């Protein structure tokens, strides 16, 4: 419960892990470790409203959750060399089960005005979606 | 600050003696601590976020800690510490050449098959 | 007692860390090597500078000079074609050298302490296994924290080719061993292992005790019917 | 070429396994042929047998001196010098041996494999690792289930030294993949490794699923009218 390994907001999962040392048998001791996943009882398949029944089937493989696909810094000697971090981050495409509070999400709706139509914006989640 | 890009900046060293202190070093309107002559710099290239400041030469004495300030309205003070390790440089010039009074010259300036890119 | 003459690749650290990819064109078992040209056939920094006869099997002579030039045109896929104009013979033999071509890039896996070394509280090994690349050169390093360790804390063993399945690929291992109290306190360990088809030219992995296989699993699902936000 | 004389000393591989521990002490260089025939100090029972020789550099010759008077009084700790003599430099050499003391066990590790490898239903891979014993020679077979496997689906490394303090020791690895159907059917799979200083010559080490499986699992969910979490 104090050192977080990944807090993953397209799917809402997060995952801690802590030493539980004990006193009594003072040579093992145990590692714990703590999965949280909310599920969003009235959220599409697409996000995108008209399209498919509520989802009704959640799946999370951590294999894929836990790894970094991206580059980071490294002084082998005295230099900075440019590495990866995974044998597998090749193509976004993972579907999202949930919002996130930092992120617009906007829809497109005709309607009618007398004449022509026209190409109506809407919101989806309107606390995100100000220009500011 | 991104919404201050107008401003003044500063360089200063960290003097830490008596309670610390900043001695300013350059500043942006064009004015360098006369110890520094020939070595330090202050430039506003990327500009929109940051900026740099070059500072060559070295010694073993520059081994300090380093502030960067600005005259807007808010406040980031960054700290920077500049450690000395063994090695030579990878450019190579002479030592301080001379020159005849009226006659041409040439200087010329090494660089190693990293630097072929750029 | 006879002459054979043979072309070697520039290396791997000098290339990859650097990129200073000096040449060498040299054969043994000349019979008067003493006054002797060489040929390459593209030449910039044409110093190719000369070297002593070093002896070898059974004492005859050996040549001995250096190409240089380094590592963009050996990138981009050119070619060099070192023959000789001995002084022992008549007509002179040919070989030639490019970039390797169909190539396989490695998987790279770390492996935590066993775990009967963990109850006997002196030292504990970590094993670095690097697998599956055409080419048969190969780094490998470690580091600790973000400081690499000198390269007299560790073992690592040679580049082999593994059994076939069908085309040849190859493998490496190393291990390192460190103490027992400080894989128990935190720090954490890391395998770095740079082989040319990789498209960085690098790539690592991290381990520490945290991120490894737990005993306890707790598992909490909390079903939301308020929002679908995930704060 | 130049002249030596060195020996031998008998295999593992069927000393363990058998009782035709063949010594051998070879001469290589000389100006003529074989012209030359050896005596041994021992009287083991047979006299040595002597076969035909094989070429080498420019024109060296090579011939060897085989006892093979093995019924094992070589750990009970006996000498065997050995004596040739040729048409050179009439100095008959020598040449000694020792079945040395100061040994060590090894201790043997057999890993599981990497998460990535098992999450994607092709070939996973084992490990095997042997380290801290005093002489450089040890064996490394494999078995499935029972059966022995044949040893040319698996790669295994030679024996090199691992830096410590004084007490010089040495490490090996194995490695060798299977099919995923054949892991998560429930078939087990053990490293097996011989060396001389152990008191029954071998030692296993077995391996399958279910290895560090967790002990405890805690499964809650909380249903909505509930819901409280935190940021
Ligand atoms: C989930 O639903 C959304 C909503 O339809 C899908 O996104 C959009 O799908 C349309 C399909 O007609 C794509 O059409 C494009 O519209 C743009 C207008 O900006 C136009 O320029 C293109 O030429 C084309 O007509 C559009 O690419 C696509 N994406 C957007 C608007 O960002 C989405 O594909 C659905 N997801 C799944 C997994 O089905
Ligand atoms: C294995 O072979 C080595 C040589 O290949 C033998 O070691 C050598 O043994 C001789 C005599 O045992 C040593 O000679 C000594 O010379 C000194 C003079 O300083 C003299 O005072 C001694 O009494 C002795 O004669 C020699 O030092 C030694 N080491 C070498 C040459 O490096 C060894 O005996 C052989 N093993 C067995 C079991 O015989
Ligand atoms: C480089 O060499 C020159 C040569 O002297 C130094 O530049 C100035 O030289 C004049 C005449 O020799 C002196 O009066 C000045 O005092 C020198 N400048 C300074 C700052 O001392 C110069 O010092 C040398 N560069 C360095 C880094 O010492
Ligand atoms: C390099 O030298 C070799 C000599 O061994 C030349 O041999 C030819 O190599 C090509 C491959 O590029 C083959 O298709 C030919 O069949 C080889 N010839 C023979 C007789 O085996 C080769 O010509 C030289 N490289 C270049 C680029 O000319
Ligand atoms: C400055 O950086 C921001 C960051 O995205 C970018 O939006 C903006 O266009 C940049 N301004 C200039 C002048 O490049």
């Amino acid at each position: 419960e104090r050192i977080v390994l990944v807090d993953n907001k397209c799917k809402c999962a997060r995952i801690t892990s802590r030493i539980i040392r004990s006193s009594e048998d003072p040579n093992e001791d145990i590692v714990e470790r703590n999965i949280r996943i909310i599920v969003p009882l009235n959220n599409r398949e697409n996000i995108s409203d008209p399209t498919s029944p509520l989802r009704t089937r959640f799946v999370y493989h951590l294999s894929d959750l836990c790894k970094k696909c991206d580059p980071t810094e490294v002084e082998l000697d005295n230099q900075i060399v440019t590495a990866t971090q995974s044998n597998i981050c090749d193509e976004a495409t993972e579907t999202c089960y949930t919002y996130d509070r930092n992120k617009c999400y906007t829809a497109v709706v005709p309607l009618v005005y007398g004449g022509e139509t026209k190409m109506v914006e809407t919101a989806l989640t309107p606390d995100a979606c100000y220009p500011d | 600050n991104r919404k201050e890009s107008k401003s003044i900046k500063y360089w200063c060293l960290w003097e830490g003696a008596q309670n610390g202190r900043c001695p300013l070093l350059v500043d942006s309107e064009g004015w360098v601590k006369a110890q520094y002559e020939g070595r330090l710099s202050l430039l506003e290239e990327p500009g929109n976020g940051t900026f740099t400041v070059i500072l060559n030469q070295l010694t073993s004495r520059d081994a300090g800690f380093y502030w960067c300030l600005t005259n807007g309205d808010t406040l980031w003070r960054t700290t920077v510490e500049i450690k000395i390790i063994e090695g030579e440089p990878n450019l190579k010039v002479p030592g301080n050449v001379t020159a005849v009074l009226g006659e041409t010259l040439k200087v010329p300036c090494h660089f190693p098959c990293k630097f072929s890119s750029y | 007692c006879h002459p054979r003459l043979s072309l070697h690749r520039p290396a791997l650290e000098d290339l990859l860390l650097g990129s200073e990819a000096n040449l060498t064109c040299t054969l043994t078992g000349l019979r008067d090597a003493s006054g002797a040209t060489f040929t390459w056939t593209p030449s910039s920094g044409k110093s190719a500078v000369q070297g002593p006869p070093e002896r070898d099997l059974c004492g005859c002579y050996s040549v001995s000079s250096v190409l240089p030039g380094c590592a963009q045109p050996w990138n981009h896929g050119e070619t060099f074609t070192c023959t000789a104009a001995h002084p022992e013979l008549k007509t002179p033999l040919t070989a030639n050298i490019t970039k390797s071509g169909n190539t396989f890039r490695p998987e790279v896996h770390l492996l935590p302490p066993p775990s009967e070394e963990l109850a006997l509280n002196e030292l504990v090994t970590l094993t670095c296994l690097a697998r599956g690349f055409s080419p048969k050169d190969v780094l490998v390093r470690w580091l600790q924290g973000s400081q690499e360790l000198p390269r007299e804390k560790y073992l690592t063993w040679a580049s082999r080719q593994e059994p076939s399945q069908g085309t040849t690929t190859y493998a490496v291992t190393s291990i390192l061993r460190v103490a027992a109290e400080d894989w128990k306190k935190g720090e954490t360990f890391s395998c770095m292992v740079g082989h040319e088809a990789l498209p960085l030219a690098f790539t690592q992995k991290t381990i520490d005790r945290l991120a490894g296989k737990p005993t306890h699993i707790n598992v909490s699902v909390v079903m939301a019917e308020a929002d679908g936000t995930c704060y």
